[PDB]
């Protein structure tokens, strides 16, 4: 398998990049949910 | 020599197939990036 070494390096690199895109996407979704959100400190959802 | 060269050919042809699959996938993301850019030119720059 060391004679085919670039194949494993490419498979590892492509999945790492794909997972980096999933991570970046999750952050952009979370940012979209939090953008402009302003809450009162007095808010207590057990009562409100 | 044919036996050794055929192993090099299968390895190098497999490497080209992997690269071509990667490039097809990457250009699809570039097309969707270009579509978003054209939409921002039309809806953020030329008009609001």
């Amino acid at each position: 398998l060391s004679e085919y070494g670039t194949f494993c390096d490419n498979i590892n690199s492509i999945l790492d990049e794909v997972n980096g895109l999933l991570d970046t996407t999750q952050l952009h979704v979370a940012d979209t949910l939090m953008q402009g959100v302003t809450l009162s400190s007095n808010l207590n959802t057990n009562l409100h | 020599a044919q036996v050794q060269i055929d192993r090099l050919i299968n390895g190098r042809l497999t490497a080209l197939n992997a690269y071509v699959s990667q490039q097809l996938s990457d250009i699809s993301l570039v097309k969707f990036g270009a579509a978003l850019a054209m939409e921002k030119v039309n809806e953020c720059v030329k008009s609001q």
